[PDB]
């Protein structure tokens, strides 16, 4: 539709939520190897990263970062690009402050390091292709406003509004079958994802917002006027003169 | 069971040629508070009416219809279609409308109204809802929590010292609009010596300005006003002079309460046009909600119209504050949220603690029944032994519950 | 206060010193009265089998009340306590209840519901004893119930071990009719056996055994011609509660060997702690000493075991422990709560004795107090303190 | 040592863990690492599923975390090549492997496997780490006690901090003061402490007088030890045993 945020946005945010990651080298004989990593990113998405082996004399490389959400679903990015030591003094201690800031650490300052991203492939969970990402796109994304309290909301409605998710899935919805079960898995600053089980199979649907959202009680706000015109259609009281979703997304 | 709701529309949420159709004043908030009362499942009501903000908080028995009654009451009272509202209608429960109306009171969701104003304001709806029956425990509770708030982020924070009101904001977008010099060219003009108007005095002042047109009902409180900022040449003109005070001005500010324009496409198409010197345009920096001046008068093509909206463009504010002094609030206010809703938690024990003290005076009564001083010896019993539990917490409830029945 | 279990385990400690901290059904209740005498003991129970020893205590500080216990079990051993530090089993409260649970439901193999029988006798003979407090009685109560539930409910012993260590060779012959000594022979008529020359100081209950098992012949030879009936089989089974070995080097150098029709070499099966046949008698070339530590060698397959027990008795054994704990702390506000007496009381007399200055005060008092008392119940006790 | 072998470690995490990235050589030979759930057979040898071709270039890693009490995050990387196998019998016993594991069906043309060549093993991020033989690896045994570590570790940070408090002073040879400690993870031969000091935050490695092969046999052997630390700092029992002074310096 796709009432998502756009793929650029969800690699910055990811990238803004984690702090760990893999580090994709090309080692001396010819062989790919990973290593653990953990790393900040400064305010374009560039990753710094503390690397503590010899950094290898090849700098092409990849950064892979994941997201788990409601440990349901996990989307994943990864920057390709060259690593390399900083190269003025100043930045150094840029990035210094950035990892600072993060981590509240700090930490040898010639094991920093620094991913040029080249681009970024992003991916909606496992075993999907995904799609690629320019860099100055990556570059000028924003992170997502909702990304801090999204985790929080997607458990504080799962726990308490089962009742209007479930009837969200049969009035925003055009279902072809019977829900058995609904959980919400994320929520941005466009709407919100909801995993719907049924006898057929287990779907993904996305579920916009009326209308942007930007904060927290904007947020909660917008659910809750979701909440109650499910309810006053259900009830009766109102017409649905509003189109429902359609499109679905089959997961294992 | 029965959760506390805000519904309203906001500066945020919805256009001022909505809001002030929702905009309610001092003096009907009670017969307000009565109506809403009035539906079916709203069991206690107030109304915070400001120039950003309809909100109305209710006790209300069913979430869900409590929002529904209170819907088709906005409509009915404003004209508003419902779907229109619902278009626009803003909506929190429980703990998230208690810290709401907290980063209200804290001034957190600027635009403020300047010098206390919004704390004295809800102030104002604690002091009407006094008398009024609908101003039930639970909202009457919230709002004094809030004002509570308001003073302790007034005081132990600096979140009021760099803050944008909407005053001052008029100020800096009229100046905004203007052309370049140390701008005392333009003929300021101000309608209303009330808070609000005092306050754009006060920042014309700050802004270098040297003189201005103050036009008002009372004339002793612009004499206040002068004898309070010396240093700016104060011109009183009642009311009933408005009009050839605009003629004279280039840029008018109007920040009186009318529920009728002051100003129409009428008053304003055959006044002198404004100096090129300052551009040959008329400012109207309209800060009230109802608004002052007419939505016509943007029709003059020598005249420009701003509302309380079009503030928003002055959002442009040097702040490192943006999370220091709102995370220094932020924290008073997760403090004091906790703080209310174990309030809100005690208020359940009301029904135990009297059919505690009935069950007992029902024992008193019937064993000094059998013994008939003594009947001073029943009551020593009785209340020493009342002393413990009454006193303390919900695990105590639920054990007199099925203790006692 | 916490629940303590300390003990001595067949999977750590060997036989040779296990035997040594064996107490049998008599010293019990004296036992538990000298545990209790120490300074931070309230309450004990003694637990002694073939494969554990262990002894299950309420202290009011943990690591005192196990220095006492562990210098009590060296007094009583004649062992070094380090020596006991090191093969000492020890845990406390919810894992020392989730313990003694797993033991009545017999999981710790080599016992279902053979180890829950000597859990009852444990119960029946600290009915007299004052050193077997609430805590640990209702403790060992619970593992009845527990041990019943997971007898019945699952799957669900050393004499048939014992009978089925014949792997490592009729000519029978057992020494001591007990429970343990019948059940022997049992399994010996399970394995195809219709011939045991049966040892006991009481022709009562091997004549009353054999109106049992027709189908057996239960020979009776007198307990002082022990010695006689050794060469005069292949296989011996000593069952008896001696606190001294019957056998030794001197009684088996000198027996006219066993027929080589089956080796020709003897095998003494000792399923008793203390032992019967004292170790050193396996010095001899024509025959051996099996004791109960070599009754681990049956069947060493842990695939349905703890398979089983941890997806299907672990479930109960858990319920009733939790159970247990809210059991444990909800009874013992039980006695001492009830000082809402002394409380109430003083509030009575007084308001009364300063009126004076009958039938009331107690009428609004014992009213007030027929609510609570007669009724989260561990909040319904604590709000009021 | 009184830790458990590298080999034994990285059998552990292969168990515990599920997911981990796929590092491959694209076109131009620039590195890829992509999300990739995983199972492990007998051996230690995962089976993926991956969705996209595997390149002609069938070298490869497989990097695998398990971050232990939110603290130290162990590590290891599986270097091998990945391909599809053949017989439509071993795509059985490796989907059955997946079923098992993850209670899932498999699209069976997505399952790919890792030949393991090496492992490298790390105890936490910035750490070289020990390279382990394939056969090692192989031959290893999970750790008995890594599916209820975690539960141990808890209730020992909850219930027993006056125990690791006494453990810093009477086992290990800490020549500095000592602030607060925690337990991060515990195995069939021991377990390890991170001790916060103002001097600097240290691992220390404390082992069991004997190695244990289960939860119950692990809460005795602490049990005894608490016991025996209690003992000989009020002063009733020798310390016949040996001090422990290798540290680890951590950030």
């Amino acid at each position: 539709s796709t009432h998502k945020p756009f793929p650029a946005e969800v690699s910055r945010s990811i990238m803004e939520l984690s702090s760990v990651g893999t580090l994709s080298t090309l080692t001396h004989d010819g062989w790919p190897l990973g290593v653990g990593v953990r790393f900040a990113v400064d305010k374009d998405g560039t990753p710094v990263l503390c690397l503590n082996r010899s950094v290898s004399p090849d700098k092409r490389s990849a950064l892979h970062v994941q997201l788990e959400q409601c440990g349901l679903r996990t989307p994943q990015c990864t920057i390709q690009g060259s690593i390399g030591r900083p190269g003025d003094d100043t930045v150094l201690k840029r990035l210094s402050a950035t990892w600072r800031e993060k981590f509240g650490e700090e930490v040898k300052e010639d094991s920093l390091y620094v991913v040029a991203v080249d681009r970024v492939l992003q991916m909606e969970d496992f075993m999907e292709d995904g799609i690629w990402v320019a860099s100055s796109d990556y570059k000028n994304a924003s992170p997502d406003p909702l990304r801090d309290i999204a985790e929080d909301i997607v458990n504080q409605i799962n726990a308490n509004n089962m009742e209007d998710i479930f009837r969200f899935c049969n009035v925003y919805v055009d279902l072809d079958f019977v829900v058995s079960e609904t959980k919400m898995i994320w929520m941005d600053r466009l709407g919100f994802d909801l995993r719907v089980w049924s006898p057929r199979g287990v779907y993904d649907v996305r579920i916009p917002f009326p209308m942007e959202v930007t904060d927290e009680k904007g947020a909660k706000s917008s659910f809750n006027g979701m909440s109650q015109l499910a309810w006053e259609v259900e009830k009766s009281y109102c017409p649905a003169d509003f189109n429902k979703v359609k499109l679905l997304k089959q997961v294992v | 069971r029965s959760s506390i709701v805000v519904i309203g529309l906001s500066i945020h949420t919805a256009p001022v040629e909505m809001r002030e159709k929702l905009a309610i004043p001092e003096a009907e908030w009670p017969r307000a508070i009565a109506e809403l009362c009035g539906l079916n499942h709203i069991e206690e009501a107030a109304v915070l009416s400001t120039c950003n903000r309809m909100e109305i908080y209710v006790l209300a028995l069913s979430q869900h219809r409590g929002v529904k009654e209170v819907t088709e009451w906005m409509s009915k009272t404003s004209g508003i279609p419902v779907s229109e509202i619902c278009q626009h209608r803003f909506l929190l429960y429980n703990k998230d409308a208690t810290q709401h109306i907290f980063e209200v009171s804290a001034g957190l969701d600027s635009l403020v109204l300047g010098e206390g104003q919004i704390l004295a304001q809800v102030k104002q709806v604690v002091k009407v809802g006094q008398g009024v029956n609908g101003f039930g425990r639970n909202i009457s509770g919230l709002f004094k929590h809030a004002i509570t708030v308001g003073k302790r982020v007034r005081t132990e924070t600096n979140i009021a010292s760099g803050a944008v009101s909407v005053s001052s904001a008029a100020v800096e977008l009229a100046l905004m609009k203007l052309p370049q010099s140390s701008n005392v060219s333009a003929r300021m003009c101000v309608i209303g010596a009330g808070k609000m108007g005092k306050l754009v005095i006060k920042h014309l002042m700050a802004k270098g300005c040297t003189k201005v047109v103050v036009v008002n009902r009372s004339e002793e409180r612009v004499s206040a006003i002068r004898e309070e900022m010396p240093g700016i040449e104060i011109i009183y003109r009642p009311l009933d002079e408005m009009l050839a005070c605009a003629s004279e001005a280039d840029v008018v500010f109007t920040s009186t309460a009318s529920e009728t324009p002051l100003f129409l496409k009428e008053h304003v198409e055959n006044l002198p046009q404004a100096s090129p010197e300052v551009g040959g345009l008329r400012h109207f920096v309209d800060i009230s909600v109802p608004r002052n001046v007419g939505s016509c008068v943007g029709e003059v093509e020598t005249a420009r119209v701003y509302n309380v909206d079009d503030l928003k463009e002055v959002v442009a504010a040097n702040k490192e504050d943006r999370m220091r002094k709102a995370m220094e609030a932020q924290t008073i206010i997760t403090e004091e949220s906790t703080q209310f809703e174990a309030w809100r938690d005690s208020l359940e024990t009301v029904p135990t603690i009297k059919k505690l003290r009935a069950y007992a005076e029902r024992i008193r009564v019937a064993e000094l029944e059998k013994c008939m001083a003594v009947d001073d010896l029943s009551r020593g019993i009785v209340n020493r032994f009342l002393h413990g539990p009454m006193q303390h917490t919900l695990e105590n409830m639920h054990a007199l519950n099925r203790m006692y029945g």
